[PDB]
């Protein structure tokens, strides 16, 4: 058991892919942020989000799939 | 610990994190994952972000103690 | 004149917990990352407590081990408005309890629920929920929310440590 | 019950910004940003104290509106008396909703009612509402 779990959700649609995804420090005091190219529930609407902590800070549209 | 190894989403409902050649913290989800990120997510040098093929989220932060 | 031990993980508002509980004068005015170790006083209102402010960063946390022996009680300060750590929070209390030293002393623990201002932050009732504050049975414990750049919350905070250290 | 007046600002544990809501009639509440049950552990204290006060009160005035009481009945019987009568306001409202035919008639008062009799004189639906709890008895 070396693995402490820390959250299990289910309702985030989040369909990214493993290089479409990147976290990274984005407003200095070291605290790092996740950004992420999401596509649509299917792939229809592109979205950028970003994530702070486990609750979703920013999402906004994108012209095209990243 | 200077642990650099490639991890493995696999399609039968777990991840496995491969060294060199050695199997190592295999983990189990309720859907098989599409996406894992590990780096410094919030403020833990061993953060590890995954994504089910379905959607959802799962976060995982790394104990230091690893006839 | 008693031996406290204050913890609390990286960024988690130790030394500006500590900076708050000094005298008017006495009281510093900048607070930095600190490195190491360090000593600190801070007057009560029947008691005078000493701290240790050590940094709580990952690859610096094993020196917490030093300072279990002379420890009379726990203050363990934890960012109410850091959802995303607070499970770590709850494993550092755990290692952290079942220790030989403290796993049986029956010595007084204090939560610091820190940054009660902030708009991201979980109530007291909450944070204890979700850091198991009933797996422990052999301490009395208390957990308070204090916000600690207005002092407001600290004295009640204190007041209950001495009042349960005493009795 | 009727909203009368919103302000911003704080009132109450300066540090925290609020809303105050004056209410028809009277509660003048607010919406804080700053957490309630701030402390705890094995077992707040001031749903106590407010019980107490209410409980104090209680007593005393059932005390002087008992023995109050008892002088008004004891001296209705009195012939060339007269009982006068409480009045109170009822900010009612006949307005006509427009994406519908039905006007939405609205009671209100400071205290709770009891019972409304709706008495007419020409043919009329009497609609139900959803939000409103009463009972009906045509
Ligand atoms: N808004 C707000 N900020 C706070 C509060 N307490 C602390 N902070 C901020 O976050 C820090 C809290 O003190 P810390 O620096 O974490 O205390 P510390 O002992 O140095 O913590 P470590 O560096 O992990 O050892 C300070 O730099 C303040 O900027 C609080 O109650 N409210």
């Amino acid at each position: 058991s070396k693995w402490l779990d820390s959250l299990s959700d289910s309702m985030a649609n989040i369909h990214t892919f493993s290089a479409c995804l990147a976290l990274a420090d984005f407003h200095g005091d070291g605290e790092y942020k996740l950004a992420m190219g999401d596509l649509g529930p299917d792939g229809r609407q592109p979205r950028l989000k970003v994530l702070k902590g486990h609750t979703l800070v920013s999402q906004k549209p994108l012209p095209d799939l990243p | 610990r200077g642990l650099q190894a490639v991890m493995a989403a696999l399609a039968n409902e777990e991840v496995r994190i491969y060294h060199d050649k050695v199997l190592l913290n295999v983990i189990r989800t309720p859907e098989a994952v599409t996406s894992l990120c590990f780096g410094r997510y919030g403020r833990e040098d061993n953060t590890l972000i995954m994504t089910t093929l379905g959607g959802g989220l799962i976060i995982k932060i790394l104990k230091r103690t690893a006839k | 004149e008693v031996h406290v031990l204050c913890l609390g993980l990286d960024n988690s508002g130790k030394t500006t917990i500590i900076n708050k509980l000094k005298p008017s004068n006495a009281q510093s005015q900048d607070i930095v990352p600190t490195i190491g170790f360090s000593i600190q006083k801070f007057k009560s209102s029947s008691l005078s407590f000493t701290v240790f402010d050590m940094s709580g960063q990952g690859r610096y946390r094993n020196l917490w081990e030093h300072y279990y022996k002379e420890g009379q009680a726990i203050i363990f300060v934890i960012d109410s408005s850091d959802k995303l750590r607070m499970v770590v929070a709850k494993e550092e209390l755990r290692t952290l309890l079942n220790h030989p030293d403290i796993k049986h002393r029956r010595i007084p623990i204090l939560f610091f629920a820190n940054k009660m201002d902030l708009r991201d932050a979980l109530t007291s009732v909450k944070v204890s929920q979700l850091l198991c504050l009933e797996d422990i049975k052999d301490k009395p414990w208390h957990i308070c929310a204090s916000d600690a750049i207005k002092g407001e919350g600290l004295q009640e905070g204190v007041d209950w440590l001495q009042d349960q250290i005493q009795s | 019950e009727s909203v009368t007046s919103i302000q911003g600002g704080c009132v109450g544990k300066d540090g925290y910004d609020e809303i105050v809501v004056s209410t028809y009639s009277g509660w003048i509440t607010g919406l804080t940003t700053e957490p309630v049950h701030k402390e705890s552990g094995p077992g707040n204290q001031e749903m106590q104290n407010k019980i107490s006060s209410l409980r104090s009160e209680l007593e005393q005035l059932q005390y002087k509106v008992l023995q109050e009481r008892e002088k008004y009945q004891q001296s209705s019987q009195s012939s060339k008396a007269k009982s006068a009568v409480p009045s109170f306001s009822v900010n009612d409202k006949f307005t006509l909703n427009k994406d519908d035919a039905s006007y939405s008639l609205i009671l209100e008062v400071q205290t709770a009612i009891d019972n409304v009799l709706i008495q007419s004189d020409v043919p009329i639906d009497l609609l139900d509402v959803d939000k409103n709890s009463a009972v009906v008895s045509f």
